[PDB]
RNA sequence: GUGGCGGCGACGACCCAUUCGAACGUCUGCCCUAUCAACUUUCGAUGGUAGUCGCCGUGCCUACCAUGGUGACCACGGGUG
RNA sequence: AAACUGCGAAUGGCUCAUUAAAUCAGUUAUGGUUCCUUUGGUCGCUCGCUCCUUACUUGGAUAACUGUGGUAAUUCU
């Protein structure tokens, strides 16, 4: 835990909204879980 | 406290 | 757009103003630092071949080297400082550009080459002198001296030669014996 | 910026202390010089006083030390292959004090061969005593030996160091062996 | 302090200088030399307060610069030098010697001594060491260093030096 | 003068088409071990005008050794040990004579930044015979002869007669000069130091070498009547020099057989001209 | 027991344990030549610290450290760290308005060299003046004497 | 072998780190492209109208790689060697903070603001950036994890490991949608579309990868031995671009037909392509940044347009 | 005779010593408050090894270790024209 | 005159925007470090392959100066 060993989950003041959720993703859900059901040999 | 995970919910 | 043409084998500079069009086109699109035949300045520029050197745009920003655009920057220039400096690419929106005349043609330019224009000063450090007169070791750098007469009204007319420096005088051999004996004292 | 002074810490009972004053020159620090391996590139740094030091950012020579012969020559370095701070250091290979390293074996062999004239490396009134332990001798059969540094990169510029022999390079040697 | 004061204030001076309240705010700071701050007289007071001869600062330049006092058989033109015990002062305009010498109360002493006494100078010595080439040196009081020393010679032992040449004429033992 | 004469030649495009061409090739290979590094640089710029497919590729490091910046850490980086070398085997022929000529003028003059004078006259051979260990006792002779060149003279005939024709052929007025003599000397004496194991075949010319200067020197230490006062000193120096590396090849090299020949040589230069008053200088300090 | 207990291997700096030497003198002893110096001021070198083989750079005897300043003694209170101990020194405090004592006293970490063994609580130590060797460490063990 | 790519006069000034560089990217909009290197570990911003440096900022130590997070210069995350991430706002330094095992790659996913932490530890850090709080951690199951990348098209997540396998993960629900088997750890990753990756390694082979076939669709191999560090793809003609240290390769995406090679003169640390142009930037070991024009594989960038004239 | 010797100064210069200091330590000694009784490890608190940085000694800093350090003899915290 | 070179501006002043051994007083250490200036020292060469006839002194530049210029615009250029 000394030095930041171990990792804490205290809120962060300088870190807030600093930035925005910005998404572009061209494939419905629907979609990305039939595509992750049946990734690779699965 | 310190340590304890937080636990998130899928929106 | 006006031309500032200098001939440095007689040291000889020139402004002309040309105000066609037609003349300027050759010049346009091409980097500084670059030889052009300027034979469409006219019958007199016949084989004749320039060197572009610089110039001002109408805002009076000289031009740099190495920055390559048509138009003005902000480069840190000499503790260096965010001068605006316009683009080495020559272009139509020019004050003035400069030329050095590195060949000669067949005619001569009534204003550059016609007459001559004398080096002023001569050398001073006796080395040099001897490389400018080819003197060997034995000739003596004093009588070799350039000279200048000077003369003005209501002055009694006079000549003036410069102070050789590095020349041996027996100021200087004196200098190093002394050196040498406060060697041989310490020594003994 | 980096700073090293003292009045950033706590105190011996636990409490903190709060300012006095603002950062001062003499207590400055300066970014490490992590010393890769490569063509040698060297920068000099105007320090207190006037004087310089020599920060290598990169080197591959250096003048290495056969003490039982007393043999000092000059020669390249290949790789680092142990150090006691950090396997960090191991991996990016970062030349620091104290870090085992493999050099070029070929000027002792010259030495020892022109010396006692006894072949070494080779496949298969008190006198000259030419003796050597197995491990040199299985090490100049490989062509590489292990020498750990003496010097410090980061300040003189140069890294110089000693062959490893004896009670030490069995050490080192274990150590090597049981980080695989 | 942040930076090393030029300025030395007319109370901080040393209390054996016999500096009067009411003359000025400031003091003759010192020069750098081969005794201490604490423990030199400068050669402004000692050429304006003591002895009489100048009445101000510009004075005491006017006279030094004339190349009329030695100090230790040689001249000196700093009006700030630091003189101090065991230091020997020729004035050959006015037919002067000085010799700084302790008095019972603690100051500095105007002693005339005759101009034979003036010829030599007694230093304490402060180190002894081996240099280069295996050259001893001794190290006195005041910044004098000698090489090739008598081998009897140690650490607090007297010396007498001949000021003409530097050298060592005869010593006293510490006993 | 010659830097005008070379730098015409270097803008040959087709060297071998020129009108003898076959002197000019050995005119730049003396040139080669000219003291003067831009003698020797615009040298190198006329070989390669021969673009020999050997040569060629190894420029770049060739003129990094007659750049004064450069030329230690080329020493590293231009190794031709027979297990790791930038050269390949192939080219080992034609790439050594313009290697060895080079090295030479650098040895006389300059090797490194702080290797100027005569003091450091003795860095400089030891650096040049360190890079040079490397190779086979075929190509380390094209340097020894190179080194060895004002003391030819002295190889021909037998080693017994060599020694006794010296004497007899020495003259007062004209004699090699005690100054390159030392330099032949130190010179030698490093040669035997550092590539001992390359020098078996070449060593018995060695002795004939290294005793008959000896031989010569104490000749001369007879004749202290007719000779300065001042030489005295360097001659007992040299003589020194001798008779200690005589008991350096006597102390090593205990297989060797030597030939009875040598065994004569050995007495009539070392042993018998100082046995007879060996009672008188041993006393203070051992003799050589 | 052992000495490499550490990463880096423990060596005694002044000390060269590499030379070669010829088989009879193998034959006989591997006993490496210590070294231990005189600390001046009347004190006694321990024995066990010549014969001893621990390796401490901070030891006043086998160590490179320097002995100056000024000398105390205190009690010895507390061994619970590596190679350093608590001790304790009790005096007296004057006050003059009511013209009395009080009673005070001061904890001092000090070094201890390996080589000073059978030390309990409760002991006088001599104590020496020394450059810092940590952040609150400034003093070696100099001498031990039983209560 | 027919390309005659072109090295460059000064097209912007001071485009000189002291001795090395380290890592050249460029911003989304091309307006500035950014440069670190050795000594005194610097930042420093080049704008493209101007052709000069807008500004240099010095680091405490230096930066394994950074992520431009704004569209222009103004937000910007350092990684260190020394465990430390470092924050630039529009002004300079925002704010320090320690990972709690040493970083080899991150990589932040633009959705839901988290930033992945890809270092010397079985689990992958996170970090929210919304909200300043450290998110629960994941765990990879391998002992050392090297390289990280996120697929824009449908975000999915894959670490690389020392072991040799990639491992695919969901920034939703945190869980791991897949796992693939490939001596030689993975050296770079990279996803390319919705369909296609790389693998690299140090041995020197490039591996692509389809998400739905554990068989590589095809394999280019280097001779040398040497670790490639960066592999990218160009779209319009369908050529994937991988740099070692010794030498780059270009050669197309199908049958793997190469296009050209450039060796320098000095190794490179990385390489970056200028958007729709082909214009070349390279950062290796020489105080130099070496810059490359490769007419056939696009037309000259807008800001560098006389470039075409003065070919 | 491109002879041989020389005086008194000015300026610059490697190193040693001295002067002026500067910077880290040792020891001794501070006002009110217990309706502040525990504190430090809340990005090192105490100590060990190696290393980075620094003009140098040193948790000053970083890796790998032990669980230490202070306290009613008033620690720690809070105040105090 | 102008211009080149060297030294000093970190001291004295003045000022409304911090602080319980953190500052501060006395003692005590430099064998754990830094130093402009003052003062005193110290400050020569045998030979050692560089060959034959720069140490009676070696090399490359740049200001002031002359002359031609641009812009609303600097002692900008």
């Amino acid at each position: 835990a000394s030095k930041g060993r171990k990792l804490r989950f205290h809120v962060l003041s300088k870190l807030l909204s600093f930035m925005a959720p910005i998404d572009h993703t061209t494939m419905n859900d629907d979609a990305r879980t039939e595509l992750y059901r049946s990734l690779f040999g699965q | 406290k310190a340590f304890i995970p937080p636990k998130e919910k899928p929106i | 757009m006006k031309l500032n043409i200098s001939f440095p084998a007689t040291g000889c500079q020139k402004l002309i103003e040309v105000d066609d069009e037609r003349k300027l086109r050759t010049f346009y699109e091409k980097r500084m630092a670059t030889e052009v035949a300027a034979d469409a300045l006219g019958e007199e520029w016949k084989g004749y071949v320039v060197r572009i050197s610089g110039g001002n745009d109408k805002q009076g920003f000289p031009m740099k080297q190495g920055v390559l655009t048509h138009g003005r920057v902000r480069l840190l220039l000499s503790e260096r400082k965010r001068k605006s400096v316009r683009g080495c690419i020559v272009d139509a929106n020019l004050s003035v550009l400069n030329l050095v005349i590195v060949k000669k043609g067949e005619k001569d330019i009534p204003g550059l080459t016609d007459t001559t224009v004398p080096r002023r000063l001569g050398p001073k450090r006796a080395s040099r002198i001897r490389k400018l007169f080819n003197l060997s070791k034995e000739d003596d750098v004093r009588q070799y001296v350039v000279r200048k007469p000077l003369n003005k009204e209501g002055k009694k007319p006079r000549t003036k030669a410069p102070k050789i420096q590095r020349l041996v005088t027996p100021r200087v051999l004196q200098h190093k014996r002394r050196r040498i004996a406060l060697k041989k004292q310490r020594t003994k | 910026g980096i700073s090293r002074d003292n009045w950033h810490k706590r105190r011996k009972t636990g409490g903190k202390r709060k300012p006095y004053h603002k950062k001062r020159k003499y207590e400055l620090g300066r970014p490490a010089a992590n010393t890769k391996i490569g063509p040698r590139r060297i920068h000099t740094v105007r320090v207190r006083g006037g004087n310089k030091k020599y920060r290598a950012l990169r080197l591959d020579v250096g003048n290495f030390s056969w003490g039982s012969e007393c043999c000092t020559r000059k020669t390249r370095i290949i790789d680092v292959v142990y150090n006691a701070s950090n396997n960090e250091l191991v991996r990016t290979k970062t030349l620091v004090k104290n870090c085992i390293v493999l050099i070029d074996s070929t000027p002792y062999r010259q030495w020892y061969e022109s010396h006692y004239a006894l072949p070494l490396g080779r496949k298969k009134e008190r006198k000259k005593n030419a003796k050597i332990s197995s491990l040199l001798e299985e090490q100049f059969q490989q062509g590489k030996l292990l020498a750990c540094i003496a010097s410090r990169p980061g300040q003189c510029g140069r890294a110089d160091g000693y062959v490893l022999e004896g009670k030490e390079l069995e050490f080192y040697l274990r150590k090597i062996k049981a980080r695989k | 302090a942040r930076g090393p004061k030029k300025h030395l204030k007319r109370v901080a001076a040393p209390k054996h200088w016999m500096l009067d309240k009411l003359t000025g705010v400031f003091a003759p700071r010192p020069s750098t030399g081969p005794h201490k701050l604490r423990e030199c007289l400068p050669l402004i007071i000692f050429l304006r307060n003591r002895l009489k001869y100048a009445l101000t600062g510009d004075e005491v330049k006017k006279i030094c610069m004339q190349r009329f006092i030695k100090i230790d058989g040689k001249v000196r033109t700093d009006i700030t030098y630091p003189a101090g015990f065991m230091d020997v002062i020729s004035i050959d305009k006015t037919g002067e010697n000085f010799r700084l010498i302790y008095d019972t109360k603690g100051r500095f002493a105007v002693h005339r001594i005759t101009p034979e006494e003036a010829k030599y100078k007694l230093c304490k010595v402060r180190k002894i060491f081996v240099g280069t080439k295996g050259i001893p040196h001794l190290v006195t009081h005041d910044a004098r260093t000698i090489r090739y020393p008598d081998p009897l010679i140690k650490v607090n032992d007297t010396i007498q030096i001949d000021l003409e040449t530097g050298k060592i004429t005869d010593f006293i033992k510490f006993d | 003068q010659l830097i005008a004469h070379l730098q015409v030649f270097s803008k040959f495009s087709n060297p071998r088409a020129l009108y003898l061409e076959s002197k000019l090739y050995e005119l730049y290979l003396q040139l080669l071990l000219h003291q003067d590094q831009m003698v020797q640089k615009i040298t190198l710029d006329c070989i390669m005008t021969y673009k020999h497919p050997h040569v060629l590729p190894y420029r770049e490091n060739l003129q990094r050794l007659l750049e004064d910046r450069s030329f230690k850490e080329e020493i590293v980086h231009f190794s031709i040990s027979e297990d790791n070398a930038v050269v390949k085997t192939a080219h080992r022929a034609d790439l050594f004579p313009i290697l060895m000529r080079i090295l030479y003028g650098r040895m006389k003059n300059k090797t490194g930044s702080k290797t100027q004078g005569k003091s450091a006259s003795g860095t400089r051979m030891a650096i040049v015979l360190r890079f040079l260990a490397g190779t086979q006792p075929e190509e380390i002779q094209i340097f020894l002869d190179l080194l060895f060149e004002p003391v030819r003279h002295f190889k021909n005939g037998e080693c017994h007669s060599a020694v006794i024709q010296a004497v007899e052929d020495l003259d007062l007025s004209k004699v090699l000069p005690l100054g390159r003599q030392h330099g032949i000397l130190n010179s030698l004496e490093i040669v035997l130091k550092n590539i001992s194991h390359l020098i078996s075949a070449y060593l018995p010319k060695i002795l004939q070498i290294l005793l008959c200067m000896t031989a010569t020197v104490s000749h001369i230490l007879d004749q202290r009547e007719k000779i300065q006062l001042r030489f005295i000193n360097p001659l007992k120096n040299l003589r020194r020099l001798g008779i200690k590396m005589v008991t350096d090849i006597f102390l090593d090299w205990e297989s060797y057989q030597f030939r009875t020949e040598e065994i004569d040589a050995v007495f009539h230069g070392a042993v018998w001209p100082q046995i007879s008053r060996l009672g008188s200088e041993s006393q203070y300090s051992p003799t050589p | 027991a052992d000495i490499q207990t550490e990463r880096a291997y423990q060596k005694q700096p002044t000390i060269f344990q590499n030379k070669k030497r010829v088989l009879l003198g193998e034959t006989g002893k591997e006993k490496l030549p210590r070294y231990y110096k005189n600390i001046g001021l009347g004190f006694k070198t321990p024995k066990e610290a010549i014969e001893g083989t621990y390796i401490d750079k901070k030891c006043p005897f086998t160590g490179n450290v320097s002995i100056r300043g000024r000398i105390l003694s205190g009690v010895v209170t507390k061994m619970k760290m590596q190679r350093t101990i608590v001790i304790r020194r009790d005096y007296l405090h004057y006050i003059r308005k009511y013209n009395r004592f009080e009673k005070r006293h001061k904890n001092m970490s000090v070094h201890l060299s390996p080589c000073f063994r059978d030390v309990q609580i409760g002991d006088i130590v001599t104590v020496g003046e020394c450059r810092p060797l940590s952040k609150t460490v400034r003093f070696n063990v100099l001498k031990v004497t039983k209560a | 072998n027919e390309v005659k790519i072109y090295s460059l006069i000064e097209l912007i000034q001071d485009f000189e780190m002291p001795t090395v560089c380290t890592t050249i990217k460029v911003s989304k909009d091309g307006q500035y492209i950014l440069a670190t290197g050795t000594y005194k570990p610097r930042v420093r911003c080049y704008d493209t109208y101007q052709l000069s440096l807008k500004f240099e900022r010095c680091l405490d130590s230096e930066v394994v790689t950074f992520e431009i997070l704004s569209d222009d210069y103004s937000k910007i995350v350092f990684l260190h060697n020394d465990r430390y991430i470092e924050f630039h706002s529009q002004s300079g330094f925002y704010y320090k903070t320690r990972i709690p095992k040493f970083g080899r790659d991150f990589s932040y996913h633009y959705p839901s603001c988290d930033l992945y932490f890809v270092g010397a530890s079985s689990e992958v850090y996170r970090l929210n950036l919304e909200q300043g709080r450290y998110l629960n951690p994941l765990q990879t199951d391998a002992a050392e994890n090297n390289v990280c990348d996120i697929n824009s098209v449908h975000g999915l997540f894959a670490t690389g490991t020392i072991e040799g396998r990639v491992e695919c993960w969901d920034p939703r629900t945190r869980n791991r949608v897949g796992l693939l088997d490939c001596l030689p750890t993975i050296s770079a990753l990279k996803f390319n579309g919705a369909l296609t990756m790389a693998v690299g390694t140090t041995t020197g082979q490039v591996l692509l990868y389809d998400l739905r076939s554990d068989k590589p669709l095809l394999v280019k191999d280097h001779q040398y031995g040497l670790p490639i560090k960066s592999v990218h793809f160009q779209d319009s003609l369908d050529l994937i671009l991988s740099a070692d240290s010794r030498i780059v390769k270009m050669w197309n995406k199908n049958s793997g037909k190469i296009f050209t090679s450039l060796e320098p003169e000095h190794d490179l640390n990385d390489v970056c392509l200028y958007p729709n142009s082909g214009m070349l930037l390279t950062a290796n070991e020489t105080p130099k940044m070496g810059i490359y024009y490769i007419p056939v594989l696009g037309p000259a960038p807008r800001w560098c347009s006389f470039l075409d004239n003065l070919t």
